[PDB]
């Protein structure tokens, strides 16, 4: 869907958080009434090439 | 001509004394930032320039 | 279902006369009944809703009435349209019936 | 167009890079930026059927 | 105020399925239900009401003799509403209608078009 | 999603996590609302004259 | 331009003339009547009091039978018990504070006639309206 | 009984017509107007700011007399400078809201003439029954 | 309220008469018995099934009254 705008012919890549606090370099939620800070590095670790 | 019948105004200007809650009003120069001090908090409506008398 | 009975079946009188017609219901139906007009060549168009609530448009000399299980239709002068066939009816709940149906006639 | 007199039910949340619990989209996934041309400002993305 | 037309086929044999289509209006109202009716007149002899439906439903009611070839469709990005009937016969040769009647506070006003022809041979 | 910074033409893009002001988490929701107000005066051109 | 000036008609400032002239001007008196933590809360209260105070008088006028004008007359008759004078001095040579300080006494009873004479009006006209 | 559903003549989905049909549903709008510890002081603001817009538009009608009814016909002519066009066209082709958006510039005046006529009427009117 | 009674064309008076006619359905009765031994509490409690049926007759007659005069008016 993303690569109407940009041409076809690109190379799309994701990367983690660049870095910061660490209230914003880490998904944090709660459950249960408990507050929880996870690490998602190992979900925006990708590449796609054309084709 | 000489009976006549009651006949009621309105608006007619006639006043008398009495007393009532005054209210504020300070110049919108003093609202320009000095957001520090007592007196002059930003309640006050802004004033209107050319008063007449 | 209730069965709702015309009278009569067929009639014949002259113009201007004055005539009526009634529908007997099988049982007590209170009166949420109403009476449909229709002509050859036509879709049929209510006549009177509910036998005490005149149709707007319609002319005055039909008066209509009645409760239970009788409802009559009185016409005080027969014109040359009023020569037309009618149907009384019951909007009670559920199924729905008709009438049998009359015609008038010239004579 | 149509109008109405009060919105429909909000659960407010708390979270942060991701969102939870959430309405979802029908048609397809879907892109909504402000000036998407310039990487200033952030990018929404919806999706079409929720993971667990 | 709403006007309303009839679509369907001319001659259909019999044992065949016909389908009947009829649209409709909503005319100056601006909201609320409109218990749109399906109803039949084979040619010398009293009516019979076939069947209905409200305009913001899907349980179409059908009466007892006719249940089991009878079905009613409506769609409302076409406005219209559609009766499947199978196993055709020739009683089914009739005049056909699809009508209306308002709600407003105690009129109880109805419209009925023109209604459509339809004839069963072989 | 933010968009990283590029330069001329890479013909490759990269974006990373972003968030942190909780007024998006609520943008995400009522973007399909608007309110507004009521005017009832009116004039027009007729044919009448006032009553005498 | 260089002689030219402004010469506008302002508030109440006509309270120094004879009890005819101030008639003449009176409409725009009318037309200045519902002009529109704890450093702001009386202005709540002064709302209140004004929209209350305008409504009274809607009121009160209503009631009388003459509403929507700005000079009404009725049926009730003058009584010299009440006061003297005629209307050639009345008219000519005096001012409205001292009419109301001239006659403050009898004040209610005037009020009280007022209505009791629209009610037999009224009821009058029914039947004379439904006699047909 | 069975079958009869209920109609209603609700809120502003009557206006993408012409102006001859919305004119007939008029009255509904007009009735929608007055219906009815931090937060508390807001809500009551609202309400009195309400309250204030109702009699501010409740005394601009007064002013010009045609008070107490829903349509009312005046005295001043309609300058061809504004626009033109003709009657049958404004009367069955255009919606409110094209009109307003085209009789934007020109609103101020035409409530000064109105003014005018009308003061200029009841003075007029006052002085004859002064005559009578 | 004053705002409906100002809607049904009567403002600034106690009275007021209108052009609908009275069904007999809600109550027969007749005008010796009504006008002279009834009280209002009794009458109000009797006739308190039908009000909104009744006012919107007023409202409707009202208004294509007022449409209805407007042509003649603008015919002049
Ligand atoms: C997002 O991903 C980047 C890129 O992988 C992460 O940066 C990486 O962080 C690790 C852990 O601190 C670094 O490892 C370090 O390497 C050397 C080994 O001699 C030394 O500095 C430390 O002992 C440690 O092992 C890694 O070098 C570094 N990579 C880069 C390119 O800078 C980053 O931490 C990730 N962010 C989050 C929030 O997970
Ligand atoms: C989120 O978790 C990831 C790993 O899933 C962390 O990034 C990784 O951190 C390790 C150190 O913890 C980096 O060094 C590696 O360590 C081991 C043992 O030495 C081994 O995997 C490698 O030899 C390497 O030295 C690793 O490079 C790094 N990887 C990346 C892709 O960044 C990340 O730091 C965690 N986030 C936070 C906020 O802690
Ligand atoms: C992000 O994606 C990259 C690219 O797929 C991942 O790098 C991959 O990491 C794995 C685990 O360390 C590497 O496997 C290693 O390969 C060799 C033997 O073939 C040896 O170093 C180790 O025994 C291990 O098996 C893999 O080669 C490597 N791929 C590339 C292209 O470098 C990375 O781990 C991913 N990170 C996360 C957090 O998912
Ligand atoms: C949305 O973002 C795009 C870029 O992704 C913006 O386009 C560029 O906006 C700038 C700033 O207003 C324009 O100003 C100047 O133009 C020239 C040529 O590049 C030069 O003096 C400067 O480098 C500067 O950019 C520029 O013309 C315009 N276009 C380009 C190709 O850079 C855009 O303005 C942003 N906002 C909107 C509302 O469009
Ligand atoms: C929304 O817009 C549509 C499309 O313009 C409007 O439909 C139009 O409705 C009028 C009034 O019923 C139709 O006029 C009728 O038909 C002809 C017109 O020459 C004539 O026999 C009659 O004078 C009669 O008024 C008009 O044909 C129809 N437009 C069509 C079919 O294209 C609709 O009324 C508008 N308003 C809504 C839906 O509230
Ligand atoms: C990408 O391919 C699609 C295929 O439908 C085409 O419509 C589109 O123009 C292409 N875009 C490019 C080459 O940027
Ligand atoms: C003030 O009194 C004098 C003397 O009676 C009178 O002529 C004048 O009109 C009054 N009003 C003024 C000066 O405004
Ligand atoms: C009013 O009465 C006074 C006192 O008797 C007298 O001087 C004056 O001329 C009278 N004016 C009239 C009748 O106009
Ligand atoms: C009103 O009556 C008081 C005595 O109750 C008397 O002193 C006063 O003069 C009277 N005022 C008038 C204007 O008649
Ligand atoms: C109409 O307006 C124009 C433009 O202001 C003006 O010149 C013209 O005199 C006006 N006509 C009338 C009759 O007021
Ligand atoms: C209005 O004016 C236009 C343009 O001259 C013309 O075509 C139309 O017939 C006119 N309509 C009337 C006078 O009703
Ligand atoms: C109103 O004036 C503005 C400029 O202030 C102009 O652009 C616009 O066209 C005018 N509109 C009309 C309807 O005359
Ligand atoms: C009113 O009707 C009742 C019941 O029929 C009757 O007794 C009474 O005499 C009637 N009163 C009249 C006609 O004044
Ligand atoms: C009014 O309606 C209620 C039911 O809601 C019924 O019990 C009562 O008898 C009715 N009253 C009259 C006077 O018809």
């Amino acid at each position: 869907q993303l690569r109407k705008h940009f041409g076809n012919n690109t190379i799309i890549r994701f990367a983690n958080s660049s870095g910061g606090d660490l209230e914003v370099t880490t998904h944090s939620f709660n459950c249960g009434g408990e507050f929880f800070y996870c690490n998602t590095s190992g979900l925006f670790n990708s590449t796609w090439i054309s084709n | 001509a000489e009976n006549l019948w009651v006949t009621v105004y309105y608006g007619v200007p006639v006043w008398k004394d009495a007393e009532t809650t005054l209210f504020c009003a300070s110049d919108a120069k003093a609202y320009e930032t000095e957001k520090h001090n007592v007196w002059a908090t930003h309640a006050c409506v802004p004033t209107d320039p050319n008063p007449q008398e | 279902d209730i069965q709702l009975t015309q009278s009569p079946s067929s009639l014949s009188a002259s113009v201007g006369d004055r005539v009526t017609i009634t529908c007997r219901a099988s049982q007590d139906i209170n009166t949420d009944l109403s009476w449909y007009y229709q002509k050859s060549g036509e879709a049929p168009k209510l006549l009177i809703y509910r036998a005490s609530n005149l149709q707007g448009g319609a002319p005055s000399r039909f008066s209509g009435t009645g409760s239970g299980t009788e409802f009559t239709l009185t016409i005080s002068s027969l014109q040359p349209e009023d020569f037309i066939t009618y149907y009384c009816q019951q909007r009670y709940s559920f199924p729905i019936t008709f009438g049998a149906g009359t015609k008038v006639d010239i004579k | 167009v149509s109008t109405v007199q009060c919105t429909h039910g909000i659960k407010p949340v708390v979270s942060t890079q991701l969102l939870l619990n959430g309405s979802l989209a029908e048609e397809e996934v879907m892109i909504r930026s402000e000036n998407i041309t310039n990487n200033a400002k952030n990018i929404l993305v919806q999706f079409n059927t929720p993971v667990q | 105020q709403v006007q309303v037309q009839e679509s369907g086929p001319g001659i259909v044999k019999p044992s065949e399925t016909l389908s009947l289509t009829c649209a409709a209006s909503r005319g100056p109202f601006s909201g609320g239900h409109f218990y749109w009716n399906w109803f039949r007149q084979p040619p010398g002899k009293g009516l019979e009401w076939i069947g209905g439906i409200y305009s913001d439903g899907d349980a179409a009611d059908y009466n007892p003799s006719l249940e089991s070839r009878v079905a009613i469709s409506r769609d409302r990005s076409a406005n219209r509403f559609s009766l499947k009937l199978i196993s055709v016969t020739t009683t089914d040769t009739a005049v056909y209608y699809c009508s209306s009647t308002y709600s407003w506070n105690n009129v109880w006003f109805d419209q009925w078009g023109q209604g459509v022809l339809v004839t069963v041979s072989s | 999603l933010t968009r990283d910074g590029g330069s001329t033409n890479s013909t490759t893009e990269t974006f990373r996590p972003g968030g942190g002001d909780m007024r998006d988490n609520w943008r995400s929701e009522l973007y399909k609302y608007k309110v507004v107000k009521i005017e009832p005066l009116g004039v027009a051109p007729t044919r009448c004259k006032r009553r005498v | 331009a260089v002689g030219i000036g402004a010469v506008f008609l302002g508030f109440l400032g006509a309270a120094g003339s004879t009890m005819g002239a101030a008639s003449m001007t009176l409409t725009v008196q009318a037309r200045n009547l519902l002009s529109g933590t704890v450093w702001g809360i009386k202005q709540l209260q002064a709302r209140v009091l004004a929209v209350e105070r305008y409504l009274r008088d809607q009121q009160l006028l209503g009631i009388w039978g003459c509403s929507g004008k700005l000079i009404c007359c009725t049926n009730v008759p003058w009584n010299s018990s009440w006061s003297n004078r005629n209307l050639s001095e009345i008219w000519d040579n005096m001012t409205w504070l001292q009419w109301d300080k001239e006659i403050s006494n009898y004040t209610q009873i005037i009020y009280g006639l007022l209505e009791e004479s629209q009610n037999q009006q009224e009821k009058n006209e029914q039947d004379l309206l439904a006699l047909d």
